[PDB]
RNA sequence: GACGGAAGGGCACCACCAGGAGUGGAGCCUGCGGCUUAAUUUGACUCAACACGGGGAAACUCACCAGGUCCAGACACAAUAAGGAUUGACAGAUUGAGAGCUCUUUCUUGAUUUUGUGGGUGGUGGUGCAUGGCCGUUCUUAGUUGGUGGAGUGAUUUGUCUGCUUAAUUGCGAUAACGAACGAGACCUUAACCUACUAAAUAGUGGUGCUAGCAUUUGCUGGUUAUCCACUUCUUAGAGGGACUAUCGGUUUCAAGCCGAUGGAAGUUUGAGGCAAUAACAGGUCUGUGAUGCCCUUAGACGUUCUGGGCCGCACGCGCGCUACACUGACGGAGCCAGCGAGUCUAACCUUGGCCGAGAGGUCUUGGUAAUCUUGUGAAACUCCGUCGUGCUGGGGAUAGAGCAUUGUAAUUAUUGCUCUUCAACGAGGAAUUCCUAGUAAGCGCAAGUCAUCAGCUUGCGUUGAUUACGUCCCUGCCCUUUGUACACA
C-alpha cells in the first residue's frame, strides 16, 4: 500500500542520465554510489532514491 | 536570589519579551528589528538595530535618558549598568516590519488597497521572495464582508522547516471607522540568506563528468 | 485629590535626579520602591499636566510610563523653580 | 594561592545544543594548551520542560491541547582547573546568553 | 455550480458485520434548563452548546440580589474660597466597619480648584448581523492551479482520463495535449539498535584503601556522609551509520502490484505523533486584551470600598462521570513496582527522620533553587499463605449525629480528613445509543493544571496486557463521472 512518490521519481532522470553504465544488481555499493557527490538533504530521502535506483534497473533484465 | 537552572531561560522573556513588547508599542516608529542579546554582567546591551538609528545621539540626553531608565526601571534593575547603542538596519525586503512600517504612515491618506502593496515587496520579489501573503482588513467599506485577500508571488511552500524563510507581522490603527488590521507574511530566501542549507530540498544541482573512457590502446608512461 | 504638594514635589524631586515618574498597580499598598508615596493618588496630579502635554503616555502591563516631554522647562520654572539644563532638554549622561 | 590543579566542578548549560557543545569543546581544547589532568566531559542528560494547555481564546468546538517548551541543555563537566582559565570566559566561547560561575572545589 | 425519496463509482469502527470496553438502572458529585426568589449575572443550544470558557469558584474572583464612604470629576473654556474653600473628627444617638454611614457638633483646615457650561470615556455595559487579531468547522480529505497550445462568438472548458493500484489526483497506462507550482505525499520527531567513539559519581560500573560476619564449599553479604577513587558500555547523545516496503517462489496489462518465507533493532506511510493548501462560514471570542466604530453612562459609577445569599436555593427534564450488585471475590499476614515532575528568595515550598499521642497530626531535626534532598515515589492494581458463605452480605456506604485535628484576619448555608453513631438503596439495568483494531484495545494507580485548603475532573506519566473484523454499502456521513433542475440570503 506504499507505492513511491513523484519528486524522487523525476529527480533520477536528471541524475541517472549522468551515470547509466553502473548500478548493478547487488544493492550495496551502488547505494552509496547513488549517494556519491550530490547535494542531498537527508539520508533516507536518498536511500529511497537508491532503492528507486535498485528496483528500477534490476528489472531491465526482465526484458 | 541564588538563581536556579529553571529561573532564567524560561524567564528569558521577563527581559527579552519586555523589550519586544516595549518597542512594539512605545516608539515602534523606528522599525524595530531585534536586539543583539549578549548580556555581559553589570552592563546592559541595548542594540536597537532599526531604521532610524540617527536617534541614538539625538539631543544626547532628551529621550535616551528616559530609555536608559524605563525598561531598566520597571522591573527595577539597579542603575549603573545601562548602555545604549544602535546601527542602521538594511536589506529591507527580508523583514516583515520593513514593509509593515512602510504602510503605518499610509493608512490615513486614502491610497489604494493594492498599489503600495505589491510595489514595495518587489524589492525582494526579484531578489528572493517566492510566495507571500498579504491581507489588509478591518472595515474599509461598510458592508457585510470586509476583507481583501490579496494574493501574490511564485508560490513555494511547504516543506515543514518553515521558519528558515518566513516573516510575520500584524498591525492595527484606530481610525475614524474602527480598527484597520494589517497582517502580512513576507517570505525570505534560503538562497539569498547564504546560511546552512542552500535551499530546502528542491534546488539540487547535478554536475557533469569527463567523457567516459574508450578501449584505450594504452601507454608507455614512466615519470 | 486635594492634597498638599510637598507630597508631589518629593516625587518631582525624584524625577529630575535621574529621569523617572512611574507608578505601580495596587490600592491601599502605598509602597512603591524609590517612589515611596502612595501608589494611586499620585496619579491625580500626574494627568493634571497631561491634558496640556508636558509628559508622555502608555499603559501596557499597567506600568505607568508617564515621563516628561521637551516642554519640561517652563512649568518647572514655577513648580520646582529650577535653573534648566540639569534635567531639561539637554541632560547629557556623559556622551551616550 | 594561584595555579594549582585541585579537582573543580565546572558547570555549563545553554538552550540549543549546537552552541553548548561549542563552548565545552574550545574549553577542553583549551584544556590542551597546558594539559589539565582530567577525567573530563560528562555527557549529562538534557531536559524537557513541558506545558500542556488549551491555546483557544474561547470555550467552544472540538477543544485543543498543545505543548510549548524550552530545551534546557546542560553539561556539567568534571574539570580539574587552575586559576588562569576562569578569567577570560565572559567574552570567550561566545553565544547569545553565556552564563557561567563555578565553585572552586569538588571534594 | 447546489440538490434529488436519480443512477453509477468508491471509501468510512466520528455507521455497520466479528468483536473489547460498553452507556443511559440506583445513589451522588458536575453542568445546562426551567421552578421562582428579592437573586439564581452572563455567553455557547446541530456531530459543529452542556467536567466548556482553567470553571477542584469562602473572602481575592463575581458582571445578579443587599446596604453604606473614594470620586479615583484629565480637563479644551470659566461663576463660588483669604474677618475662610475641602471636609477627617474625639466621646456619644444611630451605626456589620469609632460607617463623623447619618447626626449631637466646634476642634482641624489654605492655595493643595469644591467645581462651573461642557468634556476624561471607568464599565465583567449592548453591539462577533461594527470588528480586527485569534480559535473551530466545511474535510481524520484529496483537493487546488497558473504558463502555453486545442474546441466554443462568449461565459468557459481541455490539461485533472472509460482502465487498474494506493494511505492517497500516488503511479503505471491511455492520450489535443505538453511540461509543471502547490497542498498531500514528501518531510521530521519519538520508546528506540551503535558495549565504535570527543566522555565521566550532583550521575552508573569488575575491583575492594579500612576488610565486620555467616562459611571455610577460598571469595561471598558487605559497608566504608570520599581512601587511592579502578573504568565508560548500562545513565546521558556531538554528529553519523545501520533500512532502503530487504530477499527469492506465487499471481500481475509484466509495470503500478502485494503476499508464503526470512537476515535483521527497525518490513504496517517502522507504531503513533507534529506543522497541515484555494475558497469561505453573518460558526464563535466586544464577561481575556486599557484595540475597539456607535450608544447607555460618564460620578448619584453600569468603576470603586467592605460583609452576607449566589454561580452551591427544588416536582421535574436532558449532558460527562464516580462506588457497585462480591465469592480468579473480601479480610488478615509475607514479598514488592514506575515515570512525570515541581519544589522555598529574602521567604518558609518539597521533606526522609527524632520524640509524642490510636489516627488526624504536632515540636527539634534530613537534604534540596535542585541527576545533591523529596524519592529507590517498595503506592494501588500485583505474586504467595491463613479467615469469611446464596444475604442486600467480612459487596456496598447513599442518609443524617456526636467528638478530635488541619488550612485560612476570617470555615455558618458545613475547606478537607480522622474516630465512632446512621448502615440504606442497587441486584447486570426500558421504543433511547457511543468509542476503539498491539505494549495499542483493556486493568488499576501517581505527578502536573487550576493548587492556603477543596478532585468523584482533565492532561500526561506510567505498572500489568487480550480480541476479532481482517473489511463494506441497506441505515448515517463525505468526494468523483453522467444526466434533470422554473434554485442562486442555492
Amino acid at each position: 500500500g506504499r507505492v513511491r512518490t513523484k519528486t524522487v521519481k523525476r529527480a533520477s532522470k536528471a541524475l541517472i542520465e549522468r551515470y547509466y553504465p553502473k548500478l548493478t544488481l547487488d544493492f550495496q555499493t551502488n547505494k552509496r554510489l547513488c549517494d556519491e557527490i550530490a547535494t542531498i538533504q537527508s539520508k533516507r530521502l536518498r536511500n529511497k532514491i537508491a532503492g528507486y535506483t535498485t528496483h528500477l534497473m534490476k528489472r531491465i533484465q526482465k526484458g | 536570589a541564588l538563581i536556579s537552572k529553571k529561573r532564567k531561560l524560561v524567564a528569558d522573556g521577563v527581559f527579552y519579551a519586555e523589550l519586544n513588547e516595549f518597542f512594539t508599542r512605545e516608539l515602534a516608529e523606528e522599525g524595530y528589528s531585534g536586539v543583539e542579546v549578549r548580556v555581559t554582567p553589570t552592563k546592559t546591551e541595548v542594540i536597537i538595530r532599526a531604521t532610524r538609528t540617527q536617534d541614538v545621539l539625538g539631543e544626547n540626553g532628551r529621550r535616551i535618558n528616559e530609555l536608559t531608565l524605563l525598561v531598566q526601571k520597571r522591573f527595577k534593575y539597579a542603575p549603573g549598568t545601562i548602555v545604549l547603542y544602535a546601527e542602521r538596519v538594511q536589506d529591507r525586503g527580508l523583514s516583515a516590519v520593513a514593509q509593515a512600517e512602510s504602510m503605518k504612515f499610509k493608512l490615513l491618506n486614502g491610497l489604494a488597497i493594492r498599489r503600495a502593496a505589491y510595489g514595495v515587496v518587489r524589492y525582494v520579489m526579484e531578489s528572493g521572495a517566492k510566495g507571500c501573503e498579504v491581507v489588509v482588513s478591518g472595515k474599509l467599506r461598510a458592508a457585510r464582508a470586509k476583507a481583501m485577500k490579496f494574493a501574490d508571488g511564485f508560490l513555494i511552500h511547504s516543506g515543514q522547516p518553515v521558519n528558515d524563510f518566513i516573516d510575520t507581522a500584524t498591525r492595527h490603527v484606530l481610525m475614524r471607522q474602527g480598527v484597520l488590521g494589517i497582517k502580512v507574511k513576507i517570505m525570505r530566501d534560503p538562497a539569498k540568506s547564504r546560511t546552512g542549507p542552500k535551499a530546502l530540498p528542491d534546488a539540487v544541482t547535478i554536475i557533469e563528468p569527463k567523457e567516459e573512457e574508450p578501449i584505450l590502446a594504452p601507454s608507455v608512461k614512466d615519470y | 485629590m486635594l492634597m498638599p504638594k510637598e507630597d508631589r514635589n518629593k516625587i518631582h524631586q525624584y524625577l529630575f535626579q535621574e529621569g523617572v515618574v512611574v507608578a505601580k498597580k495596587d490600592f491601599n499598598q502605598a509602597k512603591h520602591e524609590e517612589i515611596d508615596t502612595k501608589n494611586l493618588y499620585v496619579i491625580k496630579a500626574l494627568q493634571s499636566l497631561t491634558s496640556k502635554g508636558y509628559v508622555k503616555t502608555q499603559f501596557s502591563w499597567q506600568y505607568y510610563y508617564y515621563t516628561l516631554t521637551e516642554e519640561g522647562v517652563e512649568y518647572l520654572r514655577e513648580y520646582l523653580n529650577l535653573p534648566e539644563h540639569i534635567v531639561p532638554g539637554t541632560y547629557i549622561q556623559e556622551r551616550n | 594561592q594561584q595555579q594549582q590543579i585541585i579537582k573543580i566542578r565546572i558547570t555549563l548549560t545553554s538552550t540549543k545544543v549546537k552552541q553548548l557543545e561549542n563552548v565545552s569543546s574550545n574549553i577542553v581544547k583549551n584544556a590542551e594548551q597546558h594539559n589539565l589532568v582530567k577525567k573530563g566531559p560528562v555527557r549529562l542528560p538534557t531536559k524537557v520542560l513541558k506545558i500542556s494547555t488549551r491555546k483557544t481564546p474561547n470555550g467552544e468546538g472540538s477543544k485543543t491541547w498543545e505543548t510549548y517548551e524550552m530545551r534546557i541543555h546542560k553539561r556539567y563537566i568534571d574539570l580539574e582547573a587552575p586559576v588562569q582559565i576562569v578569567k577570560r570566559i565572559t567574552q570567550i566561547t561566545i553565544e547569545p546568553g553565556v552564563d557561567v560561575e563555578v565553585v572552586v572545589a569538588s571534594n
